[PDB]
C-alpha cells in the first residue's frame, strides 16, 4: 500500500522530496541531497549510537 | 532556461522565510563567466566615462 501512495521512483527522486520535506524551498542539486541523506543517518561525525 | 528552473523550484518552496534560501536560490541561476568576461565589462566603464567627458569639451557651458 506504501508503495501505492508513494508516486516517487527512483532513488534521486526520493532523495529529492527528502530533501525537500527537510528544506522546503531549496533548489534539489543532485549532490546537496545525496549529501543531506547520507550525512543524515550514515554520517560518523554527526551520528553516534554508541 | 535558467529561470525556468527558478520557477520549478520556487513552486516548491514551502514558505520557507529562510532569506538565505531566497538569496542563494536567484544566485544559484546566475552562472559567472570569467577571465575575459569580467574585462568585457570593465571596458565599458572606461568607454562610458569618456563619453561624458568628450561632451565636456565640445559643450560650451561645460568648458565655462
Amino acid at each position: 500500500e506504501t508503495l501505492r501512495v508513494d508516486p516517487t521512483n527512483d532513488r534521486l527522486s526520493a532523495l529529492v522530496e527528502i530533501y525537500r520535506m527537510m528544506r522546503p524551498g531549496e533548489p534539489p542539486t543532485r549532490e546537496a541531497a545525496e549529501s543531506l541523506f547520507e550525512n543524515l543517518f550514515f554520517s560518523e561525525d554527526r551520528y553516534d549510537l554508541s | 532556461a535558467a529561470a525556468q528552473v527558478l520557477s520549478s523550484v520556487e513552486s516548491e518552496i514551502g514558505r520557507t522565510t529562510d532569506p538565505v534560501r531566497m538569496y542563494m536560490r536567484e544566485m544559484g541561476t546566475v552562472e559567472l563567466l570569467t577571465r575575459e568576461g569580467e574585462i568585457d565589462i570593465a571596458k565599458r566603464i572606461e568607454d562610458g566615462i569618456n563619453q561624458v567627458q568628450c561632451s565636456v569639451a565640445e559643450y560650451p557651458e561645460a568648458i565655462t
